[PDB]
């Protein structure tokens, strides 16, 4: 899709999910923007270590 | 719901009883299927 979807600085309008707790189910769609806990600590609010 | 397809089966039958769910036999026909894809954990009815 080069010709239509590519932009020289970057067409950053395209997102993919990168971090979550488990893998999803067949034909599931998940719309979350909630913060992933990558450490053992719980995470709360906007961001954290 | 099966894999996102939400399905209804039903039966309306006439009766004459003033006690619990009529002891007897019948089958529900399929009525509709809608491809809603949603999660349903829970539900409620609607009175009037
Ligand atoms: C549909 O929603 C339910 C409830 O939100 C999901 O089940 C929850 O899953 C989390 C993570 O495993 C648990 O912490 C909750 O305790 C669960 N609650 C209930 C009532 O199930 C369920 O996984 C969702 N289904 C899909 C396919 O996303």
């Amino acid at each position: 899709s080069n010709n239509l979807d590519s932009k020289v600085g970057g067409n950053y309008n395209y997102l993919y999910r990168l971090f979550r707790k488990s893998n999803l189910k067949p034909f599931e769609r998940d719309i979350s923007t909630e913060i992933y806990q990558a450490g053992s600590t719980p995470c709360n609010g906007v961001k954290g270590f | 719901n099966i894999d996102g397809y939400f399905k209804i089966y039903s039966k309306h039958t006439p009766i004459n009883l003033v006690r619990d769910l009529p002891q007897g036999f019948s089958a529900l026909e399929p009525l509709v299927d809608l491809p809603i894809g949603i999660n349903i954990t829970r539900f409620q009815t609607l009175l009037a």
